[PDB]
């Protein structure tokens, strides 16, 4: 009585990982100055959002095994190192500092190469103390990263902007949006969404905040791979946003010099008018709100217990203080006076100035990506960001919590737990009463 | 893009598959990033239009097809597959008989041009 | 890997109610996951009491009413704990009592089905005597 | 709702006696919606096959099994001793599931 | 193929069958012809895919049962045949091609949903 | 393309016609040979189609067959001779038989056309 | 091996010798291909004395 | 690879001396090699990393 | 490249058995090329004799029987041989026999088909009176 | 150049070191 009949285009998918390709905006390279990801190559450019509301769909949802960040992370790191190539390499000054010594800097004297092979030129830079190791008044020094790898400057038109990616599907396949409020990244969702391309994800790289991301739609999300487990780094989502104003107010000079044929090394010379230390302030009234706010989600998860935040241990000054990019110069913040507090909740109520240390001996990648000198800065620098996130780490009546901690992924799983890559399968054979070849 | 009606059962979706029809589509880290990707879905195209052609259909949406419904791959009555039972859902209960069912059609089909070359005489 | 562990053994008098406990190792989530609870008798073969799917809570005809079955995920100090309450225990209930978890994570696995699914992760028992 | 019964009650065999264990169901069962499993004593029900003749990882290959509407089997190629004990038929398909009676197995 | 350019439309008509694309048999430029070959591959894909939706699989000249609208073109059929070429022709009616694609394939499926009934 | 019974006379192979289907050094070799297969699907396809035979295995033709490609019969055809023989010895005239085989669709379609005026 | 044209007959095309890209793909295609041509060669950096 | 039946000889052109016979063996003969002496490794620096 | 020698010029009594030898150098091995027998009449036209072709060997109708074809191929000291011995030699029998090597390797040549073959490179020819 | 004294040899040559001023020999 009934018959088979091939239906093509059926709504039927499989889970499955693919290669996605990259969709900036009509920007390019920032109206064309080479931005480090590499976003006019990002070919498609993103015209109009095509979306649809899969209608009773549940789809599961497990943000800890999505193929999505770690293709993010490798596509990341590529660009990050692919724009190391064209620029100066640095191996000349792996060379024994006669720095003076007894504010951070310090001023260096060292034989550097200059255009000709035959003569040398002496130099004198200020190097920062968190980018000079002791050899082991004038002792000897040497750069952090000699005995590790050979450094390479930044190319002077690559920016270190973060734009929006996008990353969006090829033919055959699709992206599934979770679109439910309060979603813990891992669980059945109920109005899943079939969307082309993701929402911008700016690759913003930092250690014990997140800045600029997305935030939360009703309310602080904590998401953890395994809140048992006290190794698993817990990344806490926010409704709303603390805004942080991190600035470097000091006019700093580069002086380039020519260490070999068309290379030129661009140096801090000295400081027009007063040294002051770089800061990032955070307001008290909206900082302590929102870590209250997060200390009763953490009392959800953790029984009730009092909620101690606690600086972090130490150790690297990228592992345990809170690393960004401002203008192309590289802070690395105390977050102490942040994260001090027991809940079950400091009564303070105005700015909070945190002192930060730059750098510019960059190891962004703990050894995955190059390492990188970032040459200075010749005005004073102000950014105005928006941190949308913590990342937490557990140590085993009461349960403490050091900021920081983590991978460079989890900077991005707060962006990227809501959509999973599906492959679509348009070939379906049901019974039908046709009869006929 | 083939994924809009599917919470929807199949004799209600089945309306809606052809409404999409999918009407209108009119060395860098991201160069090998789409050239990869436009060779895989066109090679996936290829592979299902092939394996679409092979049963006769070659550009139908619905395809009908003179291949009786044997029991063991379904018991379930029209009704019952179509009024409480999503595309998802009925390919994973036919998820076993799929090659068996490529097969048969595939045998069908050359049948029927057997039949037809020899009427032609 | 993935372990279950039951509430010891109970020997109770006839009309009470026993909680049985389950607490998962291994189980990220009961989202992603579905306690099956069955009883074995003595001799007889294995019943199927009920289940938590999707964080809903469901028996079967025989034991409707007369069962309750709770489950809460991951918490800083727990697993994923899950709870069978008989109420109103009779001689008839002298059987051993198992708790399953089973991966509902991806459509195609062939563990589940609608809601009803195989077996895949086996509890030690609790053997209830009244 | 459907009843699964399994052929064999009790069964007697020794090592490398290879044993068919039968069982059919009061309905057809198009899906393959069986898995079948072993009770050693004193243990839990361990999980073999799931949707028909699928295994799982950590069960070794020797255990096989087949699908046929109503007729589902399980064979154990070059049995062994710790593959004695008692074995279940369940079905999925329809709520709720059912187990079949048992089969023994014993030297 | 744009050959007959100038003719036209009736009288090329029977010249764009005459020849009808028949009988064809990493260093700078490696990349090249694989991005020209991929290119070219997907773009003849995509015209028969809009060519298969509208029922015309293999055919070069394919009837339809599609009523010509008056607001495509009020144009009749010698003033459409016998004074103007294709290029002339398609820039006339250059903003009815995404209707006329929906109409097409709507009209297709009416066919195929009313040829599956009729066998039941 | 189905090997297994070449060595078959043309009559037993004809019926043997079955289911046809059910940066690193190998980076490239798998991409470039990919897009030539693709390619070479889509031109023999693309002949097919020109002549009326798109998604047809075995596709008959109202083509008369000239004896000045060979004037030998049905049963020496295809009763002691294989494909390879066959094609070797009309090799000669396949690009004529391609045109006819597309002049010949053409003539259908435009008196089709013709016959729903 | 041929040259396989043909002439557009009743065909005029406005050509614009300045906005071509053609030329500017061939000036990229030369600099690349002299790029190309001097990476597996002699580096002569001990020359800048 | 080793032959089926026997050994076989492969050349290229058995006249020209020029070309090397290649013998093939049915029967593989085997070999046993060994460095006896305790070596010791020491990685030295000789730049960054 | 490919060059043919052969025996040279013979003079025999009739009813005598008189060997040419065709000694090819420039044929890998006979396995790929095929040896052709040809005689040329004086004055008139050129006959088929008979061939070796993948080691086997066979004769026009009219010569079976009365003639062999032999052939070895590559060795170390020598190259390919090919011999044409005419029995019971009759005065019908005075030609110039020729010695042709045709490939045989790719079989869309032309060259070739079904064992019967065009002949590439010839001989220098004897001349044989009788 | 090498300072030397499967037979191996004891060569002896002073080379570069991770700080491009210094130098170490090497044996
Ligand atoms: C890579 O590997 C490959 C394998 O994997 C390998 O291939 C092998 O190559 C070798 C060569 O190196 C091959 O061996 C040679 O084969 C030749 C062909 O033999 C066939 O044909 C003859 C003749 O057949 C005709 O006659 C018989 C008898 O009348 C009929 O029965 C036939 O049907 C046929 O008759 C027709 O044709 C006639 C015209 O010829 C017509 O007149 C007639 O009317 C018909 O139409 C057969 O005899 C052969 O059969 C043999 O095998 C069967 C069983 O299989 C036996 O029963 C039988 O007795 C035969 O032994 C076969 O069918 C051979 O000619 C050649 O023989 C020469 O060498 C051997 C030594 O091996 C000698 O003993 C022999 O005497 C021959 O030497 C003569 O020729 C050389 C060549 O110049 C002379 O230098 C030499 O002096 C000698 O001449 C003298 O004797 C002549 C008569 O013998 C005479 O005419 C002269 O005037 C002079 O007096 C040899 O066996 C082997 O087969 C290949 N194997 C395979 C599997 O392919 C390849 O080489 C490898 N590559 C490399 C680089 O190494
Ligand atoms: C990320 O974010 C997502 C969402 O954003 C989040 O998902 C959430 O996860 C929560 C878990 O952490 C989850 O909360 C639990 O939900 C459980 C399910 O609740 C439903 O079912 C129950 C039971 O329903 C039965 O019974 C009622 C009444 O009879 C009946 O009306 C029903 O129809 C149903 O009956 C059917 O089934 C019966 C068999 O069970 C059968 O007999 C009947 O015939 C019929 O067929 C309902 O009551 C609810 O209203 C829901 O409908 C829920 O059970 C669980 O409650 C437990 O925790 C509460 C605190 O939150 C306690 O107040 C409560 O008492 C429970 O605690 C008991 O169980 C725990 C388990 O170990 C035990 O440790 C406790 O000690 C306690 O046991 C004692 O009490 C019980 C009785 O309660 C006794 O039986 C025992 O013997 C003990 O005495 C939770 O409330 C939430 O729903 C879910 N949300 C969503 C939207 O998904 C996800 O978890 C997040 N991820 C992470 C990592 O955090
Ligand atoms: C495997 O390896 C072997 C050894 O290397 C190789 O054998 C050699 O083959 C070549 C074929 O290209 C032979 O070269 C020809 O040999 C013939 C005869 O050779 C014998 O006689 C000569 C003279 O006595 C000896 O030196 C030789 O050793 C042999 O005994 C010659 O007649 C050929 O002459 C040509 O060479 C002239 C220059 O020397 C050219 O001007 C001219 O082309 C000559 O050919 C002309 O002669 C015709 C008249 O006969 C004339 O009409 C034409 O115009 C024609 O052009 C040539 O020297 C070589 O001798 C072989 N060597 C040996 C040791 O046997 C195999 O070929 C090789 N196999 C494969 C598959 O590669
Ligand atoms: C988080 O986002 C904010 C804004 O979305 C970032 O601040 C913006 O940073 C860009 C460059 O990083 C600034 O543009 C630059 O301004 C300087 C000075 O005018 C100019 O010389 C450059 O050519 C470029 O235009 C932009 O002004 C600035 N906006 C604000 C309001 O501060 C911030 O940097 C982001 N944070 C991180 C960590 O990326
Ligand atoms: C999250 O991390 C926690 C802590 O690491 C994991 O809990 C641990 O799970 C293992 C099972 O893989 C437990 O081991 C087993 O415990 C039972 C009961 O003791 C025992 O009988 C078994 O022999 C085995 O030891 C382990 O005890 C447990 N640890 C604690 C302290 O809870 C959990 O598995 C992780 N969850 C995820 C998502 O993987
Ligand atoms: C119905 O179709 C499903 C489709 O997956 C079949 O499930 C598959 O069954 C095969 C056969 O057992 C499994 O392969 C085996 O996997 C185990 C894993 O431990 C491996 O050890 C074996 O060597 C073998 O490769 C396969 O994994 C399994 N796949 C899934 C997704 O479950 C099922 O068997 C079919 N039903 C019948 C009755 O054939
Ligand atoms: C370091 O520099 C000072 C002066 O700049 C000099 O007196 C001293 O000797 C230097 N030390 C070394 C180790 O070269
Ligand atoms: C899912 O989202 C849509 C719109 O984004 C909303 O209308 C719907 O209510 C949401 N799902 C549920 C269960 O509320
Ligand atoms: C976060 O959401 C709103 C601000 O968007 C705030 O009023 C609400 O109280 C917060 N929710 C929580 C975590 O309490
Ligand atoms: C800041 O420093 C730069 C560096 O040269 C200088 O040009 C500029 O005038 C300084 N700004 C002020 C306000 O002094
Ligand atoms: C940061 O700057 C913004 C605007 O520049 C201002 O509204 C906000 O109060 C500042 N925050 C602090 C802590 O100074
Ligand atoms: C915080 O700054 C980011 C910068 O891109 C902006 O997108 C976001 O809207 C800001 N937060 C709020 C609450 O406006
Ligand atoms: C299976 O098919 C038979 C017909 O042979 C029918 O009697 C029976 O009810 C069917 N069972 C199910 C579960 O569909
Ligand atoms: C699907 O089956 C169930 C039980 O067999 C039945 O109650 C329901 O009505 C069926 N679906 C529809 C749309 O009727
Ligand atoms: C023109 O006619 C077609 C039917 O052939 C119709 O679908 C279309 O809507 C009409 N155009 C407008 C502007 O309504
Ligand atoms: C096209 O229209 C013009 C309008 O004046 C007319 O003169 C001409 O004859 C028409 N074309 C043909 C071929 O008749
Ligand atoms: C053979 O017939 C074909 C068409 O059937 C024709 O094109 C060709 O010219 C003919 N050849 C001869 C020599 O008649
Ligand atoms: C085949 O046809 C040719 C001419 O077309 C003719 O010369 C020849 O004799 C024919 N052969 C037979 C066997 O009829
Ligand atoms: C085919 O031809 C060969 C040789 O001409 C002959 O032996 C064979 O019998 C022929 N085929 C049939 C079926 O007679
Ligand atoms: C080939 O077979 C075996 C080796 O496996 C050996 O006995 C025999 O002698 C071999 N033949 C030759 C010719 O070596
Ligand atoms: C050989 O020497 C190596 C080098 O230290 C050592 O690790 C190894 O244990 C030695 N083996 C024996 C058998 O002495
Ligand atoms: C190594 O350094 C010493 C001085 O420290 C120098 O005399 C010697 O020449 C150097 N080695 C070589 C091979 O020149």
């Amino acid at each position: 009585n009934l018959w088979v009949t091939v239906y093509y285009g059926v709504p039927v998918w499989r889970d499955a990982d693919t290669t996605l390709f990259c969709a900036s905006d009509a920007k390019a390279h920032e109206t064309e100055v080479h931005n480090v990801w590499a976003t006019h190559a990002c070919v498609p450019t993103d015209p109009n959002p095509q979306e649809m509301h899969l209608k009773n769909v549940t789809e599961n949802f497990n943000m800890w095994k999505n193929n999505m960040v770690e293709q993010m992370q490798e596509d990341v790191i590529s660009l990050w190192d692919q724009s190391l190539k064209p620029c100066v390499k640095l191996t000349p000054l792996c060379v024994t500092l006669n720095c003076t010594s007894a504010d951070d800097v310090r001023n260096c004297s060292f034989n550097m190469t200059t255009e000709l092979r035959d003569k040398q030129q002496k130099v004198y830079a200020l190097f920062y103390k968190l980018d000079i190791v002791p050899i082991d008044n004038f002792s000897e020094y040497r750069l952090i990263n000699c005995n590790t790898s050979v450094i390479k400057q930044a190319c002077p038109k690559v920016s270190f902007d973060p734009i929006p990616i996008h990353y969006c599907t090829p033919a055959g396949y699709a992206i599934l949006r979770c679109n439910d409020k309060k979603f813990n990244g891992t669980g059945p969702c109920k109005n899943v969404s079939s969307v082309q391309c993701t929402h911008g994800i700016k690759p913003v790289v930092s250690t014990q905040l997140l800045l600029n991301g997305s935030l939360a739609e009703e309310g602080i999300i904590i998401r953890s791979e395994n809140l048992t487990n006290n190794a698993k780094t817990i990344i806490v989502h926010f409704n709303e946003s603390v805004k942080i104003n991190c600035t470097r107010p000091s006019n700093n000079t580069r002086t380039g010099i020519h260490i070999g044929p068309g290379q030129v090394f661009y140096k801090t010379g000295d400081i027009i008018g007063d040294i002051r230390k770089a800061y990032c302030n955070i307001s008290g009234a909206q900082w302590h709100k929102v870590l209250g706010r997060v200390a009763n989600k953490l009392k959800e998860h953790f029984n009730n217990k009092t909620i101690v935040f606690k600086p972090s241990s130490g150790g690297d000054p990228e592992i345990t203080m809170h690393h960004f990019n401002c203008r192309g110069e590289f802070f690395y913040c105390n977050t102490t006076k942040l994260f001090n507090s027991t809940w079950g909740e400091t009564r303070d109520n105005g700015t909070i100035t945190i002192p930060c240390r730059i750098k510019q001996i960059i190891n962004m990648w703990q050894g995955v990506g190059q390492a990188m000198y970032a040459p200075p800065i010749k005005g004073v620098i102000k950014c105005l960001s928006n941190i949308t996130g913590i990342l937490l780490t557990r140590d085993g009546n009461n349960e403490t919590f050091r900021p920081g901690g983590g991978n460079i992924k989890d900077n991005w799983r707060n962006e990227l737990y809501k959509y999973k890559v599906v492959q679509i399968e348009p070939l379906g054979i049901a019974p039908t009463k046709c009869k006929r070849r | 893009g083939f994924l809009g009606a599917a919470g929807s059962t199949m004799g209600a979706a089945s309306i809606t598959l052809t409404v999409q029809a999918r009407q209108l589509l009119s060395l860098t880290v991201w160069g090998i990033k789409q050239l990869q990707a436009r060779v895989l879905a066109v090679e996936r195209y290829l592979q299902d239009q092939k394996f679409l052609g092979l049963w006769g259909c070659s550009g139908k949406i619905i395809c009908c097809t003179a291949v009786p419904w044997n029991s063991s791959w379904s018991n379930k009555t029209f009704e019952e597959i179509w009024n409480n039972m999503t595309w998802i859902e009925w390919e994973r209960e036919i998820s076993n008989y799929t090659s068996q069912i490529y097969d048969i059609l595939t045998i069908s089909q050359t049948q029927q041009e057997k039949n037809e070359k020899d009427l032609l005489e | 890997q993935i372990h279950l562990v039951q509430s010891g053994t109970e020997v109770k008098k006839p009309g009470s109610s026993v909680t049985v406990s389950c607490k998962a190792y291994g189980v990220n989530t009961f989202g992603l996951y579905a306690v099956n609870w069955v009883r074995q008798a003595p001799g007889q073969s294995l019943e199927y009491i009920g289940q938590i799917w999707r964080w809903k809570s469901s028996a079967s005809h025989h034991f409707r009413g007369r069962v309750l079955i709770s489950a809460v995920d991951l918490t800083g100090s727990s697993p994923p704990i899950s709870s069978l309450e008989i109420k109103n225990l009779t001689s008839d209930d002298t059987a051993v009592y198992f708790c399953t978890t089973t991966s509902t994570y991806d459509r195609w696995s062939g563990l589940h089905h609608d809601g009803v699914m195989a077996f895949s992760s086996w509890g030690q028992g609790t053997l209830i005597s009244v | 709702d459907i009843q699964m019964t399994q052929s064999p009650s009790t069964l007697s065999a020794s090592t490398g006696d290879t044993v068919r264990i039968s069982c059919r169901a009061s309905q057809s069962i198009t899906g393959n919606w069986v898995a079948w499993y072993q009770q050693r004593p004193g243990k839990a029900p361990r999980l073999l096959i799931y949707r028909g003749a699928a295994l799982l990882g950590g069960v070794p290959s020797r255990f096989r099994g087949s699908a046929a509407g109503t007729d589902f089997t399980l064979t154990i190629g070059n049995l062994q001793a710790e593959d004695f004990g008692t074995f279940y038929c369940q079905q999925y398909d329809t709520y709720p599931g059912t187990f079949g009676q048992g089969t023994k197995v014993e030297v």
